[PDB]
C-alpha cells in the first residue's frame, strides 16, 4: 500500500529537483539540467514540457 | 380548535361523549412508503448525489 | 411534458436536407398520432411545407375538444366543490394538456392564473420550471431568462439543492444554446455530481455534452483536475467512444489524431439543436488550442515539424494559422521564406485593454442611443 | 413627430427594395457576432487532410 505510493513521492521529488534547477537561470542549456539531475535529456524535456504546458 | 395529542387513552372521557370530537383522525406510524415519500421530501432539501436508493435506507 | 424529442426530431428534419423521409420524420408522425397534437400540424405543415390527409388533423382536434371539454367540466364541478389544492392541480392538468397539445399560450395562461393559486413551492416553481420548458421546446430565449428569475426567487428564498440542480442543468443545457459556453462550464461540469432531470434528455448524452464544454472552456490543468479526472466521467467516458478519444489526444500531446476525431464530433454537432450552426464556432476554436498549445513550449519551430505532426500539408497549415494571427488570438508569427514560425508572447495589458475597448463601446453606444429616446 | 419621420423616409425614398423589405418583415440574435463568413471548411479540410495526408500517401 505505501509502495506503490512511492510513485506519488518520487513524482513530487523529480518537479522540485526541477524547479530548483531551472529557479536561478535563463536560457539553461538542457544538457546541464540533465547532468545535474542525473537523468537522460530525453525524457527531462519530456517533462519540462509537461510543466511548460 | 384542532386538539391532537397522542395515546387517545390518555385524553379524558368528558372529551368523547360521542358527539364533541367531531372527526377523530389517527395517524400511522410510517413504513416504507409513507417514509420513502417523506425520506424523498426531506433528502431535497440537501445537496443529494445520484445513485442513492432511499428505499434501501427505509 | 412536453417531451423536448419532439423538437429535437423536427429540428432534424428541417436541416440542410437530408429527405429522409426515414426515421427522424415518420417518428415525429408516430408522435404526432399518438399526441393528437395539431398547432404543429399546421405549424409543422407550413414550416417544412408538406401537409396532406385533412381528415387526420381534424380526428385529432375532436379528440382534444373531447378532453379539453372534459378537463373543463371536472373544473366546473370544482368551482362548487373546492378545493383549492385541487382546483390548481385540475388546472396543471389543464395547461399541461396544452403541453402535450403543444400551445404555447394556453398553457401560459393557464400556468399564470395557477400560480395565483398554486400557494406551494413544487407547484408555483416547478410548474414555471415546465413552463420555461417550453421556452426550451420552441427555440425561444428571453421567454425563458424571465422565468428562470423567477425560479431563481423562488429558490433564493427556500427550497432545496434538489431543485437548484436540475435548474443549473436548464440554465446550462441554454448557455450551450448560445455562445456562452463559459456559463455552461461550471453549470454543466458541475451537474454531473447530481442529474436527475432525465426529463430533458439521458445521462450519457448530457455527459458528452459536459465534457465537450468542458474541453472547450477548461483550462489545461483543470481540465486535467474535472474531468480527465472524473470519477463519474471515466464509468461514462468509456461507455463512449468519440469525444473522449479527442480529450485525451489533446491532453496527452497526441495531436494528429485529435484533428480527425475532431472533425467527427463536428459532424456530430450539426445534427444537434443546442448547438444548431455552433457547429462553426466549436472547431474554429478547437482548432486555436491545439495550435496554442502546440507552440507554447517553443520559441521557434519550423512548419514541415508541425505540419508533419498533425499530418498534413504545410501550405494547408499556413492557410489555416493565417485565419488565427491577424486577430491577435494566436501569439505566433510565421516566416514563409524559411519555413520556420516564432512565438512572440502577449502581454497582459495588451489582453484587456483590447477587450476594455471593445466593452466600453457597446456600453457607449447603448447609452447613447437610449439617452437620445429620453431626451426627446 | 412620428408622421414627420415618416415624410422624411419618403423623401430619403420608397423604396423598391426597401418596399420588399418591408413586405418582408422576426427571429433573435443570441449574443454577440463576427465574424460568420463561409462554412464547410473544417471536414473539408479534413476531406482534404485524408487528401492532403492521401495526397502525402500518395507521397
Amino acid at each position: 500500500i505505501i509502495s506503490t505510493h512511492l510513485a506519488k513521492l518520487y513524482d513530487n521529488l523529480l518537479e522540485q529537483n526541477l524547479i530548483r534547477v531551472i529557479e536561478p537561470f535563463s536560457r539553461v542549456q538542457i544538457e546541464h539540467i540533465s547532468s545535474l539531475i542525473k537523468l537522460s535529456k530525453a525524457d527531462v524535456e519530456r517533462k519540462l514540457s509537461q510543466m511548460i504546458l | 380548535v384542532i386538539m391532537a395529542t397522542n395515546r387517545i387513552d390518555i385524553l379524558d372521557s368528558a372529551l368523547l361523549r360521542p358527539g364533541r370530537i367531531d372527526r377523530k383522525i389517527e395517524f400511522p406510524p410510517p413504513n416504507e412508503e409513507a417514509r420513502l415519500d417523506i425520506l424523498k421530501i426531506h433528502s431535497r432539501k440537501m445537496n443529494l448525489t445520484r445513485g442513492i436508493n432511499l428505499r434501501k435506507i427505509a | 411534458n412536453p417531451d423536448l424529442r419532439i423538437a429535437q426530431l423536427r429540428f432534424l428534419l428541417s436541416l440542410p436536407e437530408h429527405r429522409g423521409d426515414a426515421a427522424v420524420r415518420d417518428e415525429l408522425m408516430a408522435a404526432v398520432r399518438d399526441n393528437n397534437m395539431a398547432p404543429y400540424y399546421e405549424a409543422l405543415c407550413k414550416s417544412l411545407d408538406w401537409q396532406i390527409d385533412v381528415d387526420l388533423l381534424n380526428k385529432m382536434k375532436k379528440a382534444n375538444e373531447d378532453e379539453l371539454k372534459r378537463l373543463d367540466e371536472e373544473l366546473e364541478d370544482a368551482e362548487k366543490n373546492l378545493g383549492e389544492s385541487e382546483i390548481r392541480d385540475a388546472m396543471m392538468a389543464k395547461a399541461e394538456y396544452l403541453c402535450r397539445i403543444g400551445d404555447k399560450e394556453g398553457a401560459l395562461t393557464a400556468f399564470r392564473k395557477t400560480y395565483d393559486k398554486t400557494v406551494a413551492l413544487g407547484h408555483r416553481l416547478d410548474i414555471v420550471f415546465y413552463l420555461l420548458r417550453i421556452g426550451l421546446f420552441y427555440m425561444d430565449n428571453d421567454l425563458i431568462t424571465r422565468n428562470t428569475e423567477k425560479a431563481k426567487s423562488l429558490i433564493e428564498e427556500g427550497g432545496d439543492w434538489d431543485r437548484r440542480n436540475r435548474l443549473k442543468v436548464y440554465q446550462g443545457l441554454y448557455c450551450v444554446a448560445i455562445r456562452d459556453f463559459k456559463q455552461a462550464a461550471e453549470l454543466f461540469l458541475d451537474t454531473v455530481s447530481t442529474f436527475t432531470s432525465y426529463e430533458l434528455m439521458d445521462y450519457k448524452t448530457f455527459v458528452t455534452y459536459t465534457v465537450y464544454v468542458s474541453m472547450i472552456a477548461l483550462e489545461r490543468p483543470d481540465l486535467r483536475e474535472k474531468v480527465i479526472k472524473g470519477a463519474e466521467i471515466l464509468e461514462v467516458l468509456h461507455s463512449l467512444p468519440a469525444v473522449r478519444q479527442y480529450l485525451f489526444s489533446l491532453y496527452e500531446c497526441r495531436y494528429s489524431v485529435f484533428f480527425q476525431s475532431l472533425a467527427v464530433v463536428e459532424q456530430e454537432m450539426k445534427k444537434d439543436w443546442l448547438f444548431a450552426p455552433h457547429y462553426r464556432y466549436y472547431v474554429r476554436e478547437m482548432r486555436i488550442h491545439a495550435y496554442s498549445q502546440l507552440l507554447e513550449s517553443y520559441r521557434s519551430l519550423t512548419l514541415g515539424y508541425m505540419a508533419e505532426a498533425f499530418g498534413v500539408g504545410v501550405e494547408f497549415i499556413d492557410q489555416e494559422l493565417s485565419r488565427f494571427i491577424a486577430a491577435g488570438r494566436l501569439h505566433c508569427k510565421i516566416d514563409k521564406v524559411n519555413e520556420i514560425v516564432e512565438t512572440n508572447r502577449p502581454d497582459s495589458k495588451n489582453w484587456q485593454y483590447q477587450e476594455t475597448i471593445k466593452k466600453g463601446d457597446l456600453l457607449l453606444n447603448r447609452v447613447q442611443k437610449l439617452s437620445r429616446v429620453i431626451n426627446m | 413627430e412620428k408622421k414627420q419621420p415618416v415624410d422624411l423616409g419618403l423623401l430619403e425614398e420608397d423604396d423598391e427594395f426597401e418596399e420588399f423589405p418591408a413586405e418582408d418583415w422576426d427571429a433573435h440574435v443570441w449574443e454577440d457576432n463576427w465574424d460568420d463568413d463561409n462554412v464547410e471548411d473544417d471536414f473539408s479540410n479534413q476531406l482534404r487532410a485524408e487528401l492532403e495526408k492521401h495526397g502525402y500517401k500518395m507521397e
